[PDB]
């Protein structure tokens, strides 16, 4: 097959900025090459296709270059709803693969988040699990570090993470992560913290809280 | 215009054959596109699974050609994709699409031809295979070219296919080593011919040879000149896998330790844990509660089940003032479970746990 490699994978702007996106095929494909734009959890939609022509009915913001290896898709009058997932499709050979895309998300000023820290409920540990949960709030960008330390030891692969999206109003991100435990594990220590290193903390924050209080 | 919409199971169980079809509205399953299919995996971007061409050519990605079959029905207006022996990664969301072969909007009235092929441009010795060439509406008369060994093929026959295109076929019935080379198309039209198109070369293949000439990668010649791009994507259907089955959802609140050198903001939530069928509403105080909240993605297991939390911030002085509840539904086992968040209390003493 053709491998198509997208720049950059992400990329942060404002309303009104200009923005492009380079898309590098593996060889040559004579301009044979859509762009497509796929909003968070909607259908994909042709942009531009043979590299430069527009599609009917998209705005004219819109635009195609490159041929030969290289082409860029640039959007000049960034709009709220340009705000999504790019992918570029190569169709001259067989196999039509796509890029594997690039995310356009709001830039915004940077926020630390409000940190929490959730024990386990007594009804759960009934059933013999024991789920301790840290929460950040409301913070810009998603790059965040959350770790558990169970009696000061650190913890790996038990806890799982889940960020939302950006948020329509503040732009903004939060994050869940989940350590989860039997309730003989849960049983052996005492002290459960959760610390969060982020660019817009001075230090990390670490939160806590004692077994059983 | 044009409409597309699949149809499919919402869950499906592991090792079976998935099956989903394409209703197509407002165009004709019968005209030069190719109707494809599109795969996209949970937060894993676009895979393209196949396509079907009007001959009744299909063409499958070769990571999955295993197990795909594109077929299509005309009478109805729909084409049908089945996928054999569905590991758990089949789980995505499916597209149908539209390929169709866009043109600059440039417009000479006098454009340059295209010329194809089908069933395509490899033939076995003895098979038959045929041209379609293509170009304006008007076409008074089409020839085919050869270019080694030069002879040619008038043809004035020609049907509109819309108010901007019309096309003829050459039907060569059994083809020989000497028919291998290359092709392309010329039309008359308004009293003078028309720009040669693209060559197009066909290969005959043999018990032990290939008569080809000597673009793109090891082999998959192109089958016409113009390319497809898919200008019509349906909204997608999203399908399930999983060796599970519907059941609902455990609910744990995630209290806020009730003083916890806390200042300004508070924060609580609730914990859903452990249900099958993916869509699951939680709201707060059934709807009076709207500012604040966040609840998060679902995360999928090794357990076969997904879990996620949902979380509000309120004010800290909020203990008494307001008690706290979330409504959690999971429609597809109507499990309507409502649970009061509010903290431990210090009176009752140390909770000890052993064994
Ligand atoms: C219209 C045009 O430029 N066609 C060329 C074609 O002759 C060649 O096969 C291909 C290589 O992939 O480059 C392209």
């Amino acid at each position: 097959a053709i491998r198509m490699t997208q720049s950059p994978s992400s990329l942060s702007a404002s309303p009104g900025d200009k923005v492009s996106i380079t898309c590098r095929a593996s060889q040559h494909i004579n301009d044979s090459l859509a762009w497509f734009q796929q909003r968070p959890g909607k259908a994909p939609k042709l942009l531009i296709y043979g590299a430069s022509n527009l599609h009917s009915g998209v705005p004219s913001r819109f635009s195609g270059t490159g041929s030969g290896t290289d082409f860029t898709l640039t959007i000049t009058g960034l709009q709220s709803e340009d705000f999504a997932t790019y992918f570029c499709q190569q169709c001259n050979c067989f196999p039509p693969d796509f890029g594997q895309g690039t995310r356009l998300e709001i830039k915004r000023t940077v926020a630390a988040p409000s940190v929490f820290i959730f024990p386990p409920s007594d009804e759960q540990l009934k059933s013999g699990t024991a789920s301790v949960v840290c929460l950040l709030n409301n913070f810009y960008p998603r790059e965040a570090k959350v770790q558990w330390k169970v009696d000061n030891a650190l913890q790996s692969g038990n806890s799982q993470e889940s960020v939302t999206e950006q948020d329509s109003k503040d732009s903004t991100y939060s994050l869940s992560s989940t350590l989860t435990l039997s309730k003989a594990d849960y049983e052996k220590h005492k002290v459960y913290a959760c610390e969060v290193t982020h660019q817009g903390l001075s230090s990390p924050v670490t939160k806590s809280f004692n077994r059983g209080e | 215009e044009v409409q597309l919409v699949e149809t499919g199971p919402g869950l499906m169980k592991t090792s079976g054959t998935l099956s989903l079809t394409c209703a197509v509205s407002g165009d004709y399953v019968n005209t030069n596109r190719r109707w494809s299919w599109v795969r996209q995996a949970p937060g894993k971007g676009l895979e393209w699974i196949g396509e079907v061409h009007q001959s009744g050519r299909t063409n499958y990605n070769p990571s999955l050609k295993s197990r795909v079959t594109i077929s299509v029905d005309k009478s109805k207006n729909q084409f049908s994709l089945k996928v054999d022996s569905v590991t758990a990664a089949d789980t995505a969301v499916y597209y149908c699409a539209r390929a169709s072969p866009l043109k600059s909007q440039r417009d000479t009235d006098l454009p340059r031809p295209s010329i194809s092929a089908e069933p395509g441009t490899v033939i076995p010795l003895g098979s038959h295979v045929t041209f379609v060439c293509r170009g304006p509406v008007g076409v008074q008369t089409f020839r085919l070219e050869r270019e080694r060994n030069y002879l040619y093929s008038d043809t004035e026959d020609v049907s509109q296919t819309s108010p901007s295109e019309s096309e003829a076929r050459f039907r060569i019935d059994s083809v020989n080593a000497g028919n291998a080379g290359l092709f392309r198309c010329i039309y008359y039209k308004s009293r003078k011919w028309s720009e040669q198109s693209d060559y197009l070369e066909l290969v005959v293949k043999g018990e032990d040879v290939t008569w080809a000439l000597s673009a793109c990668p090891q082999g998959e010649l192109p089958i016409s000149t113009d390319i497809y791009y898919v200008d019509v994507w349906g909204n997608g259907t999203t399908v399930t896998v999983s060796s599970a089955s519907t059941k609902g959802p455990s609910v744990f609140p995630l209290a806020p330790s009730s003083k916890s050198t806390s200042g300004g903001t508070a924060a609580l939530g609730c914990l859903v844990k452990d249900y099958f069928p993916e869509p699951v509403t939680v709201s707060w105080n059934s709807g009076a509660l709207t500012s604040g909240v966040h609840t998060f993605p679902a995360v999928l297991q090794s357990s076969g089940l997904y879990s996620l939390s949902s979380v509000v911030t309120v004010p800290s002085s909020s203990l008494g003032t307001q008690t706290y509840i979330c409504n959690v539904n999971h429609k597809p086992s109507n499990t309507k479970v409502d649970k009061k968040a509010e903290p431990k209390s210090c009176d009752k003493g140390l909770e000890v746990l052993f064994q």
